[PDB]
């Protein structure tokens, strides 16, 4: 009887938000006074006792393909990509008519020796220079061969400084005081659906910026089964995420002993080339293990077989395309490979097996990388970047955690349905890390009716 | 973030030092900053005009309109989990604020001083 | 902005989320928020100190000197309209905060821990 | 800058308009005018959670445990001068403010309302 | 040739801008405080009696 109204401070509602996160690395590296490029300076260091409340019986509903968190996140590694390369070497007096001959191993020819006048250091006079570059770096600009560079139509090309890292070193995101993220931590969760058990946390998971296109390689795995996301698995313009139970290894390497060159062009600015090689010249395999791969193959495909329940399924090969487009391509110790993996996406399963791999083989199937030194990552249409040669040996050993897929028409051919690794986003490699998070936004202030009064 | 342990439970059973650099990564945290302590003076400035300045439970001079609920105490303070009873009276709220800046401040102070003089 | 709608009348009559770029429109934002958070604070700070932190209408205990005003206060509090008296007391105005930071609040709390020992 | 004078003493004893620029003189100036604001809200937002909002000497209701200090009240108040007696209870700091924070508010505010339902 | 062209690049500094050192002073923010000693004669490196 006789209700009156009250106000409660430090009640437990939130609604949806969209906010600003910030980094937070941590004290296991950031000994040496160096800046590599994810920037590691400016990141708050976190916390050794990160805190996370178990929620009771809440039912909060997820997306998986409409997170804010992944568009803040490939604004920001774009951004973060052009603070360094911005004080750096402008290649724009390279781009010249090349005089060349061939290295004397072809097809192992992937090397060409070129020589090019420079305008030197002091603007009179005039010198001659040569350097080792690659194919899949020039293009023929009409007999003596008479070309020129890749890409000084469109565009305008910067070296990159070495004693500059490349190395992936994890990012975890924070959202500032009074707002939350919220986790999910059930066991097989799809996409875009209801869930049971959530979590609160101040700070995301240790997620490494590896990019990379048709295979998630330093990556997180998924617990006792293999996991397929899609957005609607029904039409095939939407790309395919699976992800593993358990790791693939696979050991990428570059045999060659090249040096490098400083061929000094400009006041203060030197240009690093390839010099010459050392001994041998030699391919760049990588070697992926062959019984291992031929189980995770072998049970993607029981999942597969669910949703399209009568119709064979086959995999594929890319279709033509840009070399870094329909390959594999990654980074690794400096240099960028581009292997093609034909090898892999070849065989026709009926009924969970197949006659395409024969055990009368050998084990380690083989890929065939190559070198490129231009590089346009993320499809700028007037910025490049030239990659200056690391000396020594390379050598990699990822750790295959997951893949992209898409399917091919809707012509009824037979009962086949043919998959092709071909997944046409940057994005996509980076929903398959921020899938169960999502960000809120707390409201501490309450009213609510009870028997108590003021008094005068 | 001692909050939010009891968002499942009823209502009445919840009873460093770095040089500011203008990069990528410092303008996302002086934009974090300034996001918390706008966010802590606005609840903070909606308490202070309802005499519940310092307080977390704060009793007032309002009474309770039936067309806002028509519920009993003990009906929602035993079954409704806070999330619930604000998706509740949602549209009945900001009405209920003007009511706590008038009818329980502007006629407390005043009043108050017409005792002082005495 | 609820103020100002008395400036004409006598004394007693009156009885959204966007990514922070530094271009030349969120400098401009920038610059207003930080002014608007300080200039609300300073006021608070000054309320704080003098025992009426979370009030609109604050009696005190520091008795009025003649020589700051000799006028009458039924004159004052039906003729003269903020403005102007604002502008009479000008000058003695920051002497007066003085006697409200002292004798009102360094004489209460003191004293009243004299009581609290009982 | 009215602190700080009797720093020697005993612990009895003591009873402009300019447009934001980006260069490297005005990104400090912001720097610390942040710095400013924050440094004050985290001082008055610790005074707000133990009742002690408006004022500068606060008595509270949590007994004195005898393994932080075995020492006598006029012994402390008679000799000791802020910083030493500072750096002796160092280590039993936290735990204080979480006595605070419950046993002297939760308590308080909770069993306030058991009396206002009369 | 001129004494550092294939080293560095070189920038003329504008006329009608002053060299001359006028003075600053350095403040600290609120909740900070600047120290100072008053000992007449005082080394590096140690402590003090009038602060
Ligand atoms: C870089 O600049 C030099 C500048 O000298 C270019 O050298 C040129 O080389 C050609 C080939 O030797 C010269 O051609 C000459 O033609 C006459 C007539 O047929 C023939 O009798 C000579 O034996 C000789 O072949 C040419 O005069 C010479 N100079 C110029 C100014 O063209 C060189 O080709 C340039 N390299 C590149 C990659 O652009
Ligand atoms: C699918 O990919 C596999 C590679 O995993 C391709 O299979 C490879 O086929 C060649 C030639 O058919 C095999 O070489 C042959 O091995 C036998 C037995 O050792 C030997 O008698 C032959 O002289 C020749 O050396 C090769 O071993 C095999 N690869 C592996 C790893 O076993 C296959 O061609 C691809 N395409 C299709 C449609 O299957
Ligand atoms: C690329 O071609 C140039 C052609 O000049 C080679 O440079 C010369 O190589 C010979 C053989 O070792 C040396 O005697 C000369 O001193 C080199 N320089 C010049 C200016 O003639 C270069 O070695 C070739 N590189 C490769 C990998 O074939
Ligand atoms: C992910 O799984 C959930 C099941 O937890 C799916 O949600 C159901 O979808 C069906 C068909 O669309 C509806 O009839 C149900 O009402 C949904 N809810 C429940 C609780 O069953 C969701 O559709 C799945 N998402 C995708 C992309 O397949
Ligand atoms: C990778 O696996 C191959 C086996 O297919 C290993 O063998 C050599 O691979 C090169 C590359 O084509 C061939 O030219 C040689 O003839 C192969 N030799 C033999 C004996 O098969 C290769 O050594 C493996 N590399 C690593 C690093 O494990
Ligand atoms: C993979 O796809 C290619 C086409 O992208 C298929 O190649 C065609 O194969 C048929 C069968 O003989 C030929 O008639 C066509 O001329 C081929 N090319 C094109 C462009 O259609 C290839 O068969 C597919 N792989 C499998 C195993 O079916
Ligand atoms: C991917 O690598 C494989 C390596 O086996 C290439 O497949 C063969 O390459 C040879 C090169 O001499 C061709 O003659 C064959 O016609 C290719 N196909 C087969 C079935 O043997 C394949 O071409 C490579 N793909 C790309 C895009 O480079
Ligand atoms: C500056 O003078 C002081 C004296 O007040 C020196 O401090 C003493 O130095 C001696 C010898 O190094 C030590 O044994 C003492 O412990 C120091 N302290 C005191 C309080 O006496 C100080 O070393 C001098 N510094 C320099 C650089 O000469
Ligand atoms: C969740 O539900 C169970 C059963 O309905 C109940 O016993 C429990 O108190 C609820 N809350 C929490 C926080 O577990
Ligand atoms: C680049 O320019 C050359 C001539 O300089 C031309 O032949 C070639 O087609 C151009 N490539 C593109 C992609 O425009
Ligand atoms: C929910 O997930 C957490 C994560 O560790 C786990 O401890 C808890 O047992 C889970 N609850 C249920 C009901 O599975
Ligand atoms: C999914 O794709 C199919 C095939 O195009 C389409 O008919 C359907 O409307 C789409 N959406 C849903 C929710 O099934
Ligand atoms: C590569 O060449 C350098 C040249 O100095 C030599 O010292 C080094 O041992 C070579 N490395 C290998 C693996 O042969
Ligand atoms: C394939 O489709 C037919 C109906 O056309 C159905 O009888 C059969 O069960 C389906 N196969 C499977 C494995 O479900
Ligand atoms: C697939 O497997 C079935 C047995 O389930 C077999 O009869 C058939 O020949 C195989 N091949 C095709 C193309 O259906
Ligand atoms: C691939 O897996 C199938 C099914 O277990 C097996 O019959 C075949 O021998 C495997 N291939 C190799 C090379 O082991
Ligand atoms: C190649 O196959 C063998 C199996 O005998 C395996 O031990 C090895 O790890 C494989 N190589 C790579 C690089 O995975
Ligand atoms: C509200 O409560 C009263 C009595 O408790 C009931 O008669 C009425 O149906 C309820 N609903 C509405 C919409 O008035
Ligand atoms: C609240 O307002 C919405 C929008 O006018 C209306 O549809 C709804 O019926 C109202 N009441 C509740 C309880 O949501
Ligand atoms: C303004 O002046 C008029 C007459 O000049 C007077 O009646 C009125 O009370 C004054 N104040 C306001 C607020 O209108
Ligand atoms: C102030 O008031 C007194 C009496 O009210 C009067 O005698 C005097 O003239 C007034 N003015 C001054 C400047 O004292
Ligand atoms: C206030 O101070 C000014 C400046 O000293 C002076 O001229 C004036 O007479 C004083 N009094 C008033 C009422 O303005
Ligand atoms: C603390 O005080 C008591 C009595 O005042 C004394 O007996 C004891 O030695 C002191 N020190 C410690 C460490 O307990
Ligand atoms: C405080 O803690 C430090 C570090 O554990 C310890 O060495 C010291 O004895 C403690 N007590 C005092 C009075 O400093
Ligand atoms: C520039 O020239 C001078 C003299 O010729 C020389 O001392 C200096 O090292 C040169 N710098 C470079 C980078 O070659
Ligand atoms: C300390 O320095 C101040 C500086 O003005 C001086 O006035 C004072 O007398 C000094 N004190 C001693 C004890 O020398």
């Amino acid at each position: 009887a006789k209700k009156w109204v009250t106000v409660y401070y430090g009640v437990p509602v939130w609604k949806e938000a969209t906010t600003t996160l910030f980094c937070a690395s941590d004290a296991k590296a950031y000994d040496t006074e160096v800046h590599n490029v994810w920037a590691t300076h400016a990141c708050v260091p976190t916390d050794p006792n990160p805190q996370e409340i178990v929620l009771g019986n809440v039912t909060e509903n997820f997306n998986m393909w409409k997170n804010n968190m992944v568009e803040q996140m490939h604004e920001d590694i774009i951004s973060l990509w052009d603070q360094s390369l911005k004080p750096c070497v402008k290649l724009t007096p390279l781009c010249v008519t090349l005089n060349c001959n061939n290295v004397n191993t072809n097809n192992t020819g992937e090397m060409k020796n070129c020589s090019f006048n420079v305008t030197t250091s002091i603007r009179d006079k005039i010198k001659k220079e040569y350097a080792l570059f690659y194919k899949l770096d020039v293009v023929p600009l009409e007999n003596i061969t008479n070309y020129r560079l890749i890409n000084c139509n469109t565009s305008v090309i910067t070296q990159a400084c070495p004693k500059v890292s490349f190395e992936p070193i994890p990012i975890h995101y924070c959202a500032p005081a009074g707002f939350a993220i919220l986790k999910c931590n059930s066991k097989t969760f799809n996409g875009s659906g209801p869930c049971t058990n959530v979590s609160t946390v101040q700070c995301t998971h240790g997620i490494r910026p590896v990019v990379s296109t048709q295979l998630l390689l330093n990556g997180s795995l998924a617990e006792e089964e293999i996991v397929i996301r899609s957005e609607n698995i029904t039409d095939n313009a939407k790309t395919i995420i699976v992800q593993l139970n358990e790791a693939v290894e696979i050991n990428c390497t570059r045999p060659n002993n090249n040096t490098r060159k400083s061929i000094h062009i400009g006041p203060g600015r030197a240009f690093y080339a390839t010099g010459d090689i050392i001994g041998n010249i030699r391919q760049a395999h990588c070697n992926i293990s062959k019984a291992r791969w031929n189980e995770t193959l072998g049970q993607i495909v029981a999942k597969l077989e669910e949703q399209f329940p009568n119709k064979t399924i086959i995999f594929n090969h890319s279709s033509g395309g840009d070399p870094e487009i329909v390959t594999h391509s990654f980074n690794c110790g400096g240099e960028f490979f581009y292997c093609n993996t034909t090898p892999l996406f070849n065989s026709t399963w009926n009924n969970t097996r197949t006659d395409d791999y024969p055990t009368g083989g050998e084990q380690n199937i083989t890929l065939q990388c190559r070198i490129k030194q231009i590089i346009n990552m993320w499809q700028g249409v007037g910025k490049a970047m030239y990659a200056p040669p690391i000396r020594g040996q390379i050598r990699c050993s990822s750790n295959i955690t997951g893949l992209l897929l898409t399917r091919d028409g809707g012509r009824d051919q037979n009962g086949t349905e043919t998959f092709r690794p071909g997944g046409g986003n940057m994005r996509d490699n980076w929903r398959s890390e921020l899938y169960k998070y999502k960000v809120v936004k707390i409201e501490p202030l309450g009213i609510a009716p009870t028997a108590c009064k003021r008094r005068v | 973030l001692g909050f939010l342990g009891a968002a499942g439970s009823t209502m009445g059973a919840a009873s460093q030092q770095h040089m500011l650099q203008l990069t990528v990564w410092g303008i996302k945290q002086l934009q974090a900053r300034v996001l918390a302590v706008e966010r802590y003076l606005r609840d903070q400035q909606l308490l202070g005009i309802w005499g519940c300045s310092g307080k977390i439970i704060c009793c007032t001079n309002v009474p309770w309109n039936d067309s806002w609920s028509n519920k009993t105490i003990n009906e929602i303070w035993d079954n409704m989990t806070w999330m619930q009873w604000e998706k509740e009276i949602d549209n009945y709220t900001q009405h209920i604020y003007t009511l706590l800046e008038v009818s329980q401040i502007q006629q407390e102070k005043n009043e108050q001083e017409l005792l002082e003089l005495d």
